[PDB]
C-alpha cells in the first residue's frame, strides 16, 4: 500500500497470515482455514519489462 | 614471472648491408594519420545500457520515468548529440520528429521492476515492511 | 565518417553550377526554371552527412 | 496447528497434534522448523522449563 506507516495494513489485508499459537477465538477461526488463498494468483503479463 | 596487476576492484667483419639505407620519399595517399583517426571512433565498444535492471541489494537502477516518455527523450538526445559532431546548430538526420508515428514505443526505465509492478517504494523498503508486521516481543 | 576518409569519390557541387551556366543577375522573376532549380540544391552548403 | 492450551485448577497444560489430540508436555516430539519460527517467542516461555 502506498502512503504513510503501511506497516499497519498487512495485518487487515490478510488475516490468514496470523500465527495460531493459542487456542483463544481469534486464533480458532485462522486455524480453520485454507492456506493457499491469499495475495496475487493470476496476472496478464504481455510486454517484457 | 611478475605479477600482473589488475583493471577492476574485487572482492577483497663489416656488418653493413647494401639493402639497408633509406633514400625512399613517399605520401601515402590517403594518409595514415587521417585514416588512423577515423579508424579508432569505430573500435569504440557500445555503451552499456543497464537501465531497468536489479542492483547489488536487488532495488531496480534508473530514474522513474514513463515507459513511453523515456524513449521520446532519448531520441532528442541522439539528435542534439547529432549536431554536435556535425558542428552544427542542426542536424540533417534527426532521430525524433520524423514522419513516422511511433506511439507504441517502449524503453525500459526505472518505473517498472522484475514482477511488473511500480517501483514508487524501493523493493528493499517492501520486504522491510511486510516482515516487520510479524515480530513479537518479550512479555513484561 | 571511416567511409569518407578511404572511398575516392569527391562531391564537387560546383559541376551543377557549370553545366546550368544561369548568371542573370538579380533576375526580374525567379520563373526561369534554372535560378529555381539551383536555389532548390543550394549548392554553396557543403554538409553531406 | 499446535494451539497450546493452559491447565485449570493443578491440571497439566496440552498442545494440539497432528490428529486433533491434546497431549501432555513430555514425551518425544517431531517438529517441523517452521513452527519454532513462527512462535518464537510464545514457544520459549513455555517449553523451556
Amino acid at each position: 500500500l502506498p502512503g504513510p506507516d503501511a506497516e499497519k495494513w498487512y495485518s487487515i489485508m490478510y488475516p490468514t497470515r496470523m500465527g495460531t499459537p493459542n487456542v483463544s477465538k481469534i486464533c480458532n477461526f485462522v486455524a480453520s482455514c485454507v492456506r493457499n488463498r491469499v495475495g496475487r494468483f493470476d496476472r496478464a503479463q504481455m510486454m517484457n519489462g | 614471472m611478475k605479477r600482473i596487476p589488475r583493471k577492476t576492484k574485487g572482492k577483497s667483419p663489416a656488418t653493413t648491408e647494401p639493402g639497408t639505407s633509406n633514400r625512399e620519399q613517399y605520401k601515402a595517399r590517403p594518409g595514415i594519420a587521417s585514416v588512423q583517426r577515423a579508424t579508432e571512433s569505430a573500435e569504440m565498444p557500445m555503451k552499456n545500457n543497464d537501465e531497468g535492471t536489479p542492483d547489488k541489494k536487488g532495488n531496480t537502477k534508473g530514474d522513474l520515468v514513463n515507459e513511453h516518455s523515456e524513449a521520446k527523450d532519448e531520441a532528442d538526445e541522439a539528435t542534439k548529440k547529432q549536431a554536435k559532431d556535425t558542428d552544427k546548430s542542426k542536424a540533417q538526420v534527426t532521430y525524433s520528429d520524423t514522419g513516422i508515428n511511433n506511439a507504441n514505443e517502449l524503453s525500459r526505465s526505472g518505473n517498472v521492476d522484475n514482477e511488473g509492478g511500480s517501483n514508487q517504494k524501493p523493493m528493499s523498503t517492501r520486504i522491510a515492511e511486510a516482515t516487520s508486521a510479524i515480530v513479537s516481543k518479550h512479555p513484561a | 565518417v571511416l567511409l569518407q576518409r578511404i572511398s575516392p569519390l569527391q562531391i564537387d557541387p560546383t559541376i551543377i553550377s557549370n553545366t546550368m551556366s544561369t548568371v542573370s543577375e538579380s533576375t526580374t522573376q525567379t520563373l526561369s526554371p534554372a535560378s529555381s532549380i539551383l536555389g532548390k540544391l543550394r549548392p554553396s552548403n557543403s554538409d553531406f552527412s | 496447528d499446535c494451539r497450546i492450551s493452559f491447565g485449570m485448577n493443578g491440571a497439566a497444560p496440552m498442545i494440539r497434534d497432528e490428529t486433533g489430540l491434546m497431549v501432555p508436555f513430555e514425551g518425544n516430539w517431531i517438529f517441523p522448523l517452521a513452527l519454532w519460527q513462527m512462535n518464537t517467542r510464545y514457544f520459549n516461555q513455555q517449553f523451556d522449563a
